[PDB]
């Protein structure tokens, strides 16, 4: 009998002559019981690993018995649930199918969320075929239901999304199956890409901030090498990218610019005029210019946006002054993400050196630092600042260097900057 | 709590303000074409992103220009200036955990992955045995 | 004090306006529909969409200020967003670790067991 194994000598030894019984509940659920850890995945080893075996029912029926609320202590059970799931193909797959669909959404959006987190990262599809319509019908439907009236967001389309990636990363990793990860990947972009719930007003960052790790999956797949998938499985699109550009989390634009570089070493193999070349050094020949030199007059379509539209916008808005407003804000200097971020960069580097002109105000911009370099123009001029700093362009490649160090998490903006400006390439 | 319903029903106020003035920008840029053509309203979606980007980063410009009126001269006696500061600095706090605890699971994860498929070639093995049987 | 009063009837006056601004368009919107009812007319924009993506609607007045509430309640959301997702991705690392664990030990006991079955299976490889 299997309760009488006691050791991993005895389940060796008297292992043919064991006995399997039927006390499903007592094996699973939480000296004697010295191997009530091993006890459940032996038991899919004396026989096969058929359905009807009695963890697998054991564990659905409990996840059914779970998302109707009848279970005293939901949480208790569900790691119980992953485990033995979260590592065995066949059992998953059932679940997958059967709490998978919207059906299975109204009764608990939060405990299907678990054990997505649980389930969802780890598996491998057992036919390729029939899962990406299912996947793209499953999470369209979360979406309808989590946007809908009376509830705005509870991040619960975001996380899910996010385990989902989890499990493109899974996919992308192993072959024959990274299509289905690069091709659910980009329609999974689209629909986080969608204005009720990728904001630039209420934007509820779960969405942005799962939408990094879904571009850093790709990202990590751009950077390994040795791997055949069609780029055209790979450059997110301009019709979420410009969505992405224009959003003002400064981490977001970071992991964006870290895509961007990290796809130079693996695009430029491609020719020239190349259908997809042809968007990324777009995104290069103006985003260049919305941190830094920014020339969105003389040049057109800031975002595929035409230009005189800021022309109109800039007139009725009100500046008290008038001296330089047409690149008053559009750089670093400017730029509503990482600007103040930007001051704070300055304020920290002048506490450093210790110095006794201490910046008064914060905004780092075209004439607010002639400001502070003219009515403090001589003791400056001796000392008491920083060092290298004669114009503007020093402080921001001060700042840049600055940020160029690994301690900010948006350390990736000073890499897309000096990899991609050619300008400031010498640091 | 004179100071802070204050300020809550100002959040209130203002969600219903920006709100409004998202959708009468998408309503204004509707009415327009609505009136120059007649019927035509099958804005198609890669239609549709445009005019939300244009929006957006016209929202984007009208939010920068606040940080040029309330900066270079920083009163610290506005009771809406001050608000910006502590609500200004308390945004990019937590900018370093988000990098570092989604790198605290890309990698976690590539642990379960890893030890799942050991699991896997184990129980493979395992099952060819004691089929051998 | 009386400032953030004043300017909270300042953005009252300025939502009143905005609202009445949505019925108005939304007014003017259903008049062109209801006057084209011949049947759900949906034909392709030639060349004037671009023609709309040149200039915007509702050039703000001056005393709008709408831009900080644009940005108040965009970063006040945004902090306050930071700390739930954070909350969930150390939650949710925590109990992985944890697992991870639980799956390391079984997998090694159960990789040691697979050379126990196997020795066991050569030394009953006898008779």
């Amino acid at each position: 009998s299997l309760w009488d194994v006691t050791s991993l000598e005895q389940l060796a030894q008297n292992w043919p002559q064991l006995h399997i019984p039927n006390d499903v509940d007592y094996m699973m659920k939480p000296s004697r019981d010295s191997l009530k850890h091993l006890y459940s995945s032996i038991i899919l080893i004396k026989n096969s690993r058929d359905e009807s075996s009695s963890p697998y029912e054991w564990c659905i029926w409990q996840l059914k018995r779970c998302f109707a609320h009848q279970i005293e202590t939901p949480q208790e059970v569900i790691p119980i649930i992953i485990s033995v799931s979260s590592m065995d193909n066949k059992l998953s797959s059932r679940i997958i199918q059967t709490f998978c669909n919207l059906k299975y959404l109204k009764l608990d959006e939060l405990t299907l969320k678990k054990v997505c987190g649980g389930i969802l990262p780890l598996w491998k599809p057992e036919l390729i075929s029939g899962t990406r319509e299912f996947f793209v019908k499953f999470m369209a439907s979360i979406f309808m239901w989590s946007t809908r009236d009376g509830h705005d967001n509870n991040c619960t389309f975001s996380e899910t999304c996010f385990y989902v990636l989890q499990m493109i990363t899974n996919w992308v990793l192993d072959d024959k199956l990274i299509a289905l990860g690069l091709t659910l990947l980009h329609d999974m972009q689209s629909l986080l890409t969608l204005d009720k719930i990728f904001n630039n007003a209420t934007s509820n960052r779960f969405s942005t901030m799962a939408f990094i790790s879904s571009l850093d999956i790709l990202t990590q797949l751009s950077k390994q090498t040795k791997s055949d998938y069609a780029i055209q499985y790979l450059i997110v699109g301009p019709d979420i990218m410009n969505k992405v550009f224009s959003s003002d989390d400064p981490l977001l634009l970071s992991a964006a610019c870290r895509y961007l570089v990290a796809t130079k070493n693996k695009l430029m193999q491609y020719p020239s005029t190349n259908k997809f070349v042809r968007m990324q050094n777009q995104y290069i020949m103006d985003l260049t210019n919305y941190l830094y030199r920014n020339k969105v007059l003389s040049s057109k379509s800031l975002f595929g946006v035409s230009p005189d539209f800021f022309k109109q916008i800039l007139e009725n808005l009100y500046i008290p002054t008038a001296d330089f407003k047409n690149a008053k804000f559009f750089t670093i200097t400017g730029i509503p993400a990482l600007s103040y971020i930007c001051i704070i960069i300055l304020r920290r580097l002048e506490t450093a050196e210790n110095t006794k002109i201490k910046f008064t105000s914060g905004i780092i911009n075209e004439e607010t630092f002639n400001n502070f370099f003219r009515v403090h123009h001589d003791e400056i001029g001796q000392h008491g600042w920083i060092k290298g700093v004669n114009n503007i362009h020093d402080l921001r490649v001060k700042i840049l260097m600055h940020l160029s160090n690994t301690a900010n998490p948006y350390r990736d903006i000073a890499a897309f900057l000096f990899t991609y400006l050619k300008s400031l390439s010498k640091y | 709590n004179s100071s802070e319903k204050q300020w809550e029903r100002i959040q209130q106020l203002e969600k219903e303000h920006v709100e409004v003035y998202r959708e009468l920008l998408i309503t204004l840029d509707r009415l327009y074409l609505i009136r120059k053509h007649n019927h035509a309203v099958i804005l198609s979606h890669t239609q549709q992103r445009l005019l939300e980007i244009r929006h957006q980063l016209q929202i984007n410009l009208e939010k920068t220009a606040l940080l040029i009126r309330l900066l270079e001269k920083p009163d610290n006696t506005n009771v809406l200036f001050t608000k910006l500061q502590n609500l200004l600095e308390e945004s990019n706090s937590l900018d370093y955990e988000l990098l570092q605890s989604l790198g605290a699971q890309s990698s976690l994860h590539k642990q379960l992955i890893e030890s799942r498929a050991e699991r896997d070639e184990l129980m493979s093995k395992l099952i060819e045995l004691s089929s051998k049987f | 004090k009386d400032v953030l009063d004043v300017y909270i009837k300042n953005l009252e006056n300025q939502i009143g306006n905005k609202r009445y601004f949505l019925k108005q368009a939304q007014g003017a919107i259903d008049e062109i529909t209801k006057r084209s009812l011949d049947t759900e007319g949906k034909p392709v924009n030639s060349e004037v969409f671009t023609e709309l993506l040149r200039k915007p609607m509702f050039f703000s007045e001056r005393a709008d200020p709408i831009g900080f509430s644009l940005t108040s309640n965009f970063l006040s959301l945004r902090a306050q967003s930071s700390s739930e997702w954070l909350s969930l991705m150390n939650d949710q690392s925590v109990d992985q670790k944890a697992m991870l664990l639980l799956q390391n030990n079984i997998n090694s006991d159960l990789k040691e067991l697979l050379r126990k079955l196997q020795h066991q299976m050569t030394i009953m490889d006898s008779k």
